[PDB]
């Protein structure tokens, strides 16, 4: 039950559990959850130091840290046995040198579609992507839609969220551009055909979750994230060099965190403005952000004044 | 009466009864009350029309040097119909004597400041502006000392509560250190301490 | 003109005091510093406490003085309460009140000689300073911050010892002050580093309201140490130093002779202490003893009530000041008539001693300005008055 | 009284300038003085090897909180609340209750070891001499969430040792 | 002199934030804690404001 | 509800209790009227208090003393 | 009123002073927005300037407005120079604060009438 | 010629206690190399050496050896491993 | 692997063998650290050198009491530190702000601004438990860099 | 020894005022149990309240306020000067 | 002597007549004030008391006694400002009676 103002040091009733939560998306969401005040239970994988910058968001006693692998069961069960809701955002890009990378979007959402669901949770929310389709593209883009249906058997009502491409501060897609200081700046691939997708802004992403976390009645009715106005152009790549004026890796360097001349280069150039009959963002309001105002912030190059 | 009682003296109680008497005699324009403390102190209650010249009279003489400006303070008193109370304290170098100047005022009514009369009031006079809002007249540089840049409170009066409203916190929402309404972990439990039965006979009020 | 703020820089000294410099090429001619890095809410905070409970917040007002602060408080309270303190107690307040001056006047030279940049006189004297904190721990309660002086005189008696220790300590100290005489006085470069710097000697050196040294060592003979008594403090013999001109090097040479006075007074105070009691006997102010608050009936009711509320102070304003080892120490303690005091405004040095940095600085270099500051001996947290 | 230091007119004659001329020109100063007072290096370094060696203390030294009890365990505390009303930081919070035997005891007992300003007045306010500032500086945990001491630290912390505590009171209670 | 006698009911603002119109004060007499019979704690009017929620931390 | 904050923290708890440890004392007896109780030793412990022992042979542990006192 | 004023006399030395420094703010809003290296649009700053002046327009008494003049002028001393290190200027905008409900049915589900 | 008259004092002081293994094992923790004359009794293997009454602050030094309550061998000691009876003595309180 | 995990017993040993601290002298907890610099409990040459420029730091130390006029200046210096950093705050007024705690203008905690790892309690911690806090910090470094990219 | 007198040629010769008190002739311990005298009129039959009136002193005496060949009396006699402390005033 | 003790002044130059002008400099300006305030009654009293002992006797050191200032060059400054004091006594009017009596209960201390 709630009490008083939710400025800080309140209760607000809810008890969530956010896995992953070390990347760009999962950190910034929880930084709202410790503001209204709740028992945020965040288990991390293998990183005691990489959560140090996380702690000064929850006040005192509100956050807690645990260890878990994911291919184990009870480490994903012992933590979640006392909560109310649970979301998940776990996953990444290219296949590890040790992992399997296919079932990580299949059995790992199923590993928390285990007794976890049976224990008595509700409003379990997974993430999707707007472009994850069952078609033969790509090795990473498809095999995400396999988890969208084969795991949808479990949790018959979820409201699995479907975001478009996101832009914020430290993502990969927008920082894939302007990290291309090279002997040639080529677009993908010297063509202005499909560019671009829908870059929804990161405040709208974290605002959609907190409205849905006690909405109510948002289970099963899956939602889609609208982007900006409206599709986007080829001008974006020229918009980079115009205004820019042309975490547990290793001790020295990681040997392979590459630009990946593989199916990475096509997972973004496959836009797929999908079905507008999903409700999915404006009804889970209110999210309305342009691009031209937030572009000064993330871009940072040598001029810095003019 | 006994040991462990302070032995008072009458010599300093005599001359300080003597010296301050002919002060009101030679300026019956500004002086409205003089009183002698029972432990060799003197108050000269002054309506603040004569804020400059009486100091200027004590600035120099041949029978009263008094050129050591020690203490400018400020005391608020609610339920007086003129709240505040500016109180000086100055020192005679050649004579070893303490005397204070009690000048009342109100909030909006300004006071002619002592800037040409003394140059030790350069940082003291600004402090009452920052803490109360008592706008002194004709100061060359009025600014903000000993408070933070965004306050609107003038905190040393009584209506300003113990904590402010401005408990500060950090978030990584973008970069900023943002303000927020104030939230404590504990009440500051306020006690109740005034015992009854009136331990003091001498200061007994007019019983009405 | 370049507007550098050489201050917040944690360049040794005391990384604080952030100010501006509107320098005219090389000379400064305009200095307007900012203060308020520690305001702490002190004078508002005391308005909810009682007299005994508010007492350590006077102790933490310096960094250095532990018995010279709270000396300016109990003596600011005992006048209101018509009490003279008992005679054995007064010989201890002069003893520790003339031992804290052997902590400021060691720190006031070494820390000045560190901004300047000398390394070795910082380590050559604090290693001898350790022989003195063992006293503080042996007598009161802690390393530095001791709630030791009470309004009812001394808290408790110092144990067996501390008389063949202080006499052991003080008989081997003048050799250590003869070290720094060889280190700085006869040297030329440090003399050349400070002569004719900060020549402030006129009657605006007193119209700025300065307290001692950056007084009398520049001229005008006056002090609060033998024109105004405290306790048994006039019954000892000593003299007060005066320097020649009005610069820093003739306020530096006060402090060498000042430490050569505190050794005499300690070697004069030990010969004159009588045996006696500790507290004031009438027990409406002092708590009764521990062996008494477990036997009689009268002891507990004048024990159990004396900690729920405090004393009963009569109304009427008061004021006093004593010799802090860097200046006067004004306390204008407004009393109301209950266990909880009314307004408690303090005057500390540094209000005068650093507002007059405007007059003192100009016409000079930028490297002069850091050498100015360690001569007035300004400590922050103490400018919170 | 007076003393006029650094007040001495120079010599100004034929021979005594040669003492002030050999000083500047050939540096009989600054080496006889400052090169000998530094060396002076042969003295013994007075350093404490802290994990092995330890320094001196006093029998009245303050530190960690603890609670005592009588011979065979009685909870010497009587919950008379006096340590609460004199704590300057209000680090004490006590809720009491009549225990079913009849004598009153405590239910919650707190010391805000963050807020605790160590005025030690709790040691000098208990009539039945319950709380004692135990002389052990063993500290430094890793969270803010841990240093708030509940009761079942303090009775345990008062019973990791007692002979350390019981000898210091018994050597000091005659003074106070 | 510049006396310029004029008339206005002095209502000062800007110093707090919003709690002018929100709250309502109360002026009363504290009257004899009746565990005992000392009447010194009369003769002074006091104030106290609105009381709002106290939850559990 | 609160049971999640100590997972892997082992719940450091007290072992002995003074809820009932008076009852294992050899309850004292005198056969007189009024007795001192400076128990725990003189000038320490609980203060002096005098108890009437006439009525169901006991005193009532004096509150302060704690030890069961009777005749 | 047996009290001398500060600067103004009656309402006409007053209302020309509040118009006066408004231009000093008005050329300042584009001047500082590239100086303090923060990124919003500049028209939002000009809206917030006139936001502050218009709200206190319910005064029918001199020397209070004149008291706000001294408050209004002292704001420019830190502003024209650099005495507010990228935070105090951002303190004007209640940005990351959660919205107050201000609606009766909305207050009723959350809160013991705050 | 003082390189041998104090070296005869230091020769037995270095070599004549434990030999080569008892010297090199205690060497690899600190410069605490001068062996104590008088010994203590308590408790485990931490014989609190009381020196020759020619020091203070460094006359009652202690030795940490091995695994008081399940710790590592030799290379992690916080100094809190002393029993809470020596705090009367190791701090020089009596 | 036995080959690769042998390497971080040098690197995670080397960082806990040379720490170059910054000190923020603000209040009375600054003075006691100077006595740790004084050669009784000689702070130098037990792994750790004396003062150092603000650029080249690993372990920052906040001592004393924070005011709202210092809360911006703390974060800016905290950004300029390199990556394997640690925050250790001594003094009871850096753990909840001691008392002064109910005052209108004191930062409540020195934890709602920077993330701090080791909390030494006390008005002045007596330069005796503070070397104990530093040996706690080197004891805290039992972390690994290998078997982090070798696992994931 | 030969390293000894090199300390005695440099900066004088002291040999006794060492910077450590760690050697002998530092006071080690003190034996006896203390007992405190209780002196200042703690006794009975004359030591008695309403004689010791340490509190209850009256109001500050008001001198002539609102509602003659005087000698223009100073607040105090002026400060007479100082001696010169005949040890070495130069 | 070449240093005047109190640093910041200079012995400049002649005693016994630099003073003797400046007392008589005040006494002529003293007659200008309308005589109803007793300011004249005490200020002319002490200057005639001073100048009678001032004029005109050796030595400088004897004039230090029976004239309780600092050194004799500083005794100039004791009356230097007093000349600047009495000429502004014509500008404002302290001989006028009291103005702005306080509203009948203000200087009562216990609230
Ligand atoms: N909305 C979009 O536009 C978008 C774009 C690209 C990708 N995504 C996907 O949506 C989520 C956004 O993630 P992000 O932008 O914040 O970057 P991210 O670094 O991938 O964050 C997701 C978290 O999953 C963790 N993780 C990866 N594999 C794991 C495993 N086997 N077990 C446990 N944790 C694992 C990652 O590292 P740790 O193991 O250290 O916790 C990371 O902390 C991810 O699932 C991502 O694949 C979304
Ligand atoms: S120490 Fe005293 S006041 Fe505190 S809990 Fe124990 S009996 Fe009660
Ligand atoms: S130890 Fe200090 S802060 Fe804690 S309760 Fe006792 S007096 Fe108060
Ligand atoms: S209370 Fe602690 S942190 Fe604050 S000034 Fe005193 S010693 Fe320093
Ligand atoms: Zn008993």
């Amino acid at each position: 039950i709630p009490h008083g103002k939710g400025g800080r040091s309140s209760v607000s009733g809810i008890v969530a559990t956010v896995f992953g939560a070390t990347g760009f998306l999962g950190r910034y969401v929880v930084n709202h959850l410790g503001r209204m005040g709740s028992q945020v239970i965040v288990p991390h994988r293998c990183e005691p130091y990489d959560t140090m910058h996380l702690r000064p968001m929850g006040d005192l006693g509100q956050i807690i840290f645990m260890d878990w692998n994911g291919r184990d069961k009870d480490s994903i069960r012992r933590a979640v046995e006392h909560s109310s809701v649970v979301i998940n955002l776990v996953g990444r890009e290219w296949e590890t040198q040790n992992f399997d990378f296919e079932d990580v979007f299949v059995k790992i959402p199923q590993a928390i579609a285990q007794v976890s669901k049976e224990a008595g949770v509700e409003k379990f929310i997974h993430i999707s992507h707007l472009n994850a389709d069952i078609k033969s593209s790509s090795k990473y883009l498809r095999s995400k839609a396999v988890g969208e249906k084969e795991v949808r058997e479990t949790f018959p009502e979820a409201t699995i969220i479907k975001p478009a491409e996101i832009f914020g501060r430290e993502d990969r897609f927008l920082n894939y551009f302007a990290n291309i200081r090279w002997f040639g700046g080529v677009p993908l691939i010297s063509l202005g055909k499909k560019t671009v997708k829908q870059p929804v802004y990161i405040v709208d992403v974290t605002k959609g979750i907190i409205n849905a976390i006690k909405d109510p009645d948002a289970r099963g009715k899956t939602f889609a994230f609208v982007g900006p106005s409206r599709y986007l152009l080829f001008d974006l790549v020229q918009y980079v060099f115009a205004v820019a004026h042309r975490i547990g890796r290793l001790f020295e360097i990681s040997p392979f965190e590459p630009w990946t001349t593989r199916d990475k280069v096509e997972r973004i150039h496959t836009t797929d403005k999908i079905l507008p009959h999903l409700p999915g963002l404006e009804d889970l309001g209110v999210e309305a952000t342009p691009l031209e105002l937030k572009a000064i912030e993330v871009l940072r190059r040598h001029r810095t004044y003019r | 009466t006994r040991p462990t009682v302070r032995p008072r003296n009458d010599v300093a109680h005599k001359q300080l009864s003597a010296f301050g008497e002919y002060v009101a005699e030679i300026l019956p324009k500004y002086v409205q009350q003089v009183q002698v403390s029972c432990f060799n102190e003197l108050e000269i209650c002054i309506h603040p029309d004569g804020v400059i010249p009486v100091l200027t009279f004590l600035r120099d003489h041949s029978n009263a040097q008094f050129k050591s400006l020690a203490d400018l303070t400020a005391v608020d008193i609610p339920t007086r119909q003129n709240r505040f109370e500016i109180v000086y304290n100055l020192l005679s170098l050649r004579f070893n004597s303490r005397i204070r100047v009690k000048t009342y005022t109100d909030e909006l009514t300004p006071i002619e400041s002592s800037v040409p009369v003394y140059k030790a009031a350069n940082w003291y006079e600004r402090e009452i502006w920052d803490m109360f809002g008592v706008f002194f007249a004709n100061h060359p540089d009025l600014r903000r000392i000993l408070t933070d840049y965004g306050f609107e409170g003038h905190p040393f009066r009584k209506d300003f509560p113990l904590s402010g409203y401005v408990e500060l916190r950090y978030d990584d929402e973008v970069k900023r250190v943002v303000a927020e309404p104030v939230e404590l972990a504990q009440e500051f439990r306020k006690f109740d301490l005034n015992s009854p039965w009136e331990a003091f006979p001498a200061y007994r009020q007019p019983p009405e | 003109n370049l507007t550098l703020n050489f201050g917040p820089q944690h360049p040794a000294a005391h990384g604080v005091l952030r100010l501006v410099m509107e320098l005219s090429g090389e000379m400064v001619r305009k200095c307007d510093p900012h203060i308020g890095l520690l305001h702490r809410g002190t004078e508002k905070l005391i308005e909810y406490k009682t007299y005994l409970q508010a007492l350590p917040y006077f102790d933490r007002l310096d960094y250095v003085s532990m018995m010279c602060n709270e000396q300016a408080y109990s003596l600011a309270v005992e006048k209101l309460l018509n009490i003279q303190p008992p005679p054995r107690a007064q010989w201890i307040r002069v003893l520790f009140g003339e031992i804290t001056r052997l902590l400021n006047h060691i720190m006031a030279v070494t820390t000045h000689a560190l901004d300047i940049g000398a390394m070795t006189p910082f380590f050559w004297m604090f290693e001898e300073r350790e022989k003195m904190f063992e006293f503080y721990e042996r007598v009161s309660g802690a390393r530095m911050h001791a709630a030791y002086v009470r309004p009812g005189g001394v808290h408790q008696d110092l144990p067996l010892g501390l008389m063949d220790d202080i006499y052991e300590f003080s008989k081997n100290f003048s050799l250590r002050i003869d070290e720094l005489e060889e280190m700085l006085t006869n040297n030329r470069i440090w003399r050349n580093r400070t002569v004719d710097i900060g020549i402030v000697t006129a009657e605006d050196a007193l119209n700025y309201g300065f307290s001692g040294v950056m007084l009398r060592g520049s001229g005008i003979q006056w002090d609060l140490r033998k024109t105004q008594p405290y306790d048994v403090y006039d019954q000892v013999e000593f003299d007060v130093p005066i320097g020649s001109r009005g610069d820093c090097y003739d306020r530096y040479l006060c402090r060498v002779e000042e430490m050569r006075q505190s050794i005499r007074i300690i070697s004069q105070c030990l010969n004159k202490m009588p045996p006696g009691e500790i507290k004031v006997d009438d027990a409406k102010v002092s708590p009764p003893k521990r062996a008494e608050m477990k036997t009689s009936m009268e002891s507990l009711i004048h024990h159990f009530k004396l900690y729920t509320e405090g004393y009963q102070v009569p109304p009427g304003a008061t004021y006093t000041a004593i010799e802090a080892p860097k200046g006067e120490f004004g306390v204008y303690l407004v009393s109301d008539g209950s266990s909880r005091p009314y307004r408690c405004k303090i005057k500390a040095p540094g209000f005068a001693h650093l507002a007059g940095l405007d007059k003192m600085s100009k016409g000079h270099m930028l490297a002069d300005v850091v050498a100015i500051i360690g001569t007035q001996d300004i400590v922050f947290g103490e400018v919170d008055r | 009284t007076y003393k006029y230091v650094n007040l001495r007119e120079p010599s100004m004659d034929m021979k005594s300038v040669t003492d002030r001329a050999a000083q500047t020109l050939l540096w009989t100063e600054l080496i006889r003085g400052l090169g000998m007072t530094l060396s002076y290096l042969f003295r013994e370094p007075a350093t404490i090897n802290y994990p092995f060696e330890k320094g001196p203390l006093s029998p009245r030294f303050r530190g960690e909180h603890a609670l005592r009890r009588y011979p065979s365990g009685e909870e010497r505390c009587i919950a008379c609340k006096l340590c609460e009303a004199v704590c300057p930081a209000q680090a004490i919070t006590i809720e009491a209750e009549p225990r079913a035997d009849g004598s009153r005891r405590t239910t919650r007992y707190d010391i805000d070891m963050t807020k605790c300003i160590y005025c030690g007045f709790c040691q000098e306010a208990c009539p039945v001499d319950a709380i004692v500032e135990g002389p052990n500086f063993e500290f430094s945990t890793e969270t803010h969430e841990e240093l708030l001491y509940n009761k079942e630290k303090l009775l345990n912390n008062g019973d990791k040792w007692e002979a350390e505590i019981a000898a210091n009171i018994q050597a000091d209670y005659l003074y106070r | 002199i510049t006396v310029d006698e004029k008339l206005d009911i002095t209502t000062i603002t800007g110093v707090p934030e919003e709690h002018i119109k929100t709250r309502k004060a109360r002026i009363f007499v504290p009257a004899r804690n009746n565990m005992q019979s000392g009447v010194n704690n009369t003769k002074k009017w006091k104030m106290e404001f609105d009381t709002r929620e106290r939850w559990e931390n | 509800y609160r049971k999640v904050r100590f997972v892997g923290r082992q719940k450091e708890v007290n072992e002995n209790f003074a809820i009932d440890l008076i009852a294992e004392q050899p309850v004292s007896q005198v056969g007189s009227r009024v007795i001192s109780c400076d128990g725990g030793g003189g000038a320490l412990g609980h203060p002096r208090v005098y108890i009437n022992l006439d009525k169901e042979t006991k005193t009532g542990t004096c509150g302060y003393c704690g030890l069961q006192f009777r005749q | 009123t047996s009290v001398k004023p500060i600067f103004s006399r009656d309402m006409n030395e007053a209302k020309r002073r509040v118009r006066e420094l408004y231009r000093a703010w008005y050329r300042e809003v584009p001047n500082t927005v590239h100086l303090f290296q923060l990124d919003i649009s500049v028209k939002q700053g000009r809206d917030k300037v006139r936001e502050m002046f218009k709200k206190n327009a319910h005064i029918t008494d001199p020397r209070v407005v004149d008291l706000l003049v001294i408050k209004g002028k002292m704001e420019l001393e830190e502003t024209i120079k650099v005495w507010k290190q990228r935070t105090h200027v951002m303190r004007f905008f209640h940005e990351t604060e959660a919205p107050r409900p201000k609606d009766f049915l909305s207050k009723f589900y959350v809160g013991h009438d705050p | 010629m003082e390189l041998l008259q104090v070296l005869k004092r230091g020769l037995q002081q270095v070599s004549g206690h434990g030999g080569l293994r008892g010297y090199l094992r205690v060497l690899f923790r600190a410069n605490d190399v001068r062996v104590g004359t008088l010994v203590g009794e308590d408790k485990y293997g931490n014989k609190y050496y009381e020196d020759n009454k020619q020091f203070f602050g460094r006359h009652r030094w202690v030795i940490y050896t091995t695994e008081m309550n399940g710790k590592n061998t030799f290379w992690d000691v916080d100094g809190s491993m002393v029993p809470p009876e020596w705090h009367r003595w190791l701090h020089c309180m009596t | 692997e036995y080959v690769v995990a042998k390497l971080d017993d040098l690197i995670n040993w080397a960082r806990r063998s040379s720490l170059w601290p910054m000190t923020f002298g603000l209040a009375c907890c600054a003075v006691e650290m100077m006595h740790m610099a004084a050669p009784r409990y000689d702070m130098d040459r037990f792994g750790v050198v004396f003062r150092a420029s603000p650029r080249q730091s690993d372990v920052m130390i906040v001592a004393g009491t924070l005011t709202n006029k210092m809360a911006p200046a703390l974060r800016k210096v905290y950004d300029q530190m390199p990556e394997p950093r640690y925050v250790v705050s001594m003094g009871s007024c850096a753990n909840g702000g001691g008392y002064y705690h109910y005052s209108y203008s004191v930062v409540r905690g020195c934890d709602r601004i920077v993330p701090v790892d080791i909390y030494v309690p006390g008005c002045p911690p007596t330069a005796e438990a503070l070397l104990y806090g530093i040996l706690q910090l080197q004891k805290k470094i039992k972390r690994e860099k290998r078997l982090r990219i070798w696992y994931r | 020894r030969f390293i000894q007198w090199l300390r005695n040629w440099a900066s004088g010769r002291d040999l006794q005022a060492k910077l450590q008190l760690r050697y002998q002739e530092i006071s080690k311990r003190t034996q006896p149990p203390p007992k405190l005298p209780v002196g200042p009129s703690h006794k009975l039959s004359n030591n008695y309240y309403c004689t010791r009136d340490g509190r209850r002193e009256a109001m500050p005496p008001s001198i002539v306020m609102s509602s003659s060949e005087k000698k223009a009396v100073s607040p105090a006699p002026p400060i007479k000067r100082w001696e010169l402390s005949q040890d070495e005033p130069y | 002597k070449k240093t005047t003790g109190l640093v910041g002044l200079a012995v400049c130059e002649t005693p016994h007549e630099r003073l003797k002008i400046l007392y008589t400099k005040i006494l002529d300006v003293l007659g200008h004030i309308p005589k109803n305030a007793a300011y004249r009654k005490y200020t002319e009293q002490i200057t005639n008391e001073k100048l009678s002992m001032v004029k005109a006797e050796p030595d400088v050191k004897k004039l230090e006694e029976r004239l309780q200032g600092g050194q004799i060059e500083e005794v100039i400054l004791q009356a230097e400002n007093e000349l600047s004091l009495a000429r502004k006594m014509i500008q404002w009017k302290p001989w006028e009676p009291l103005v702005e009596e306080p509203p009948a209960s203000q200087w009562k201390w216990p609230i």
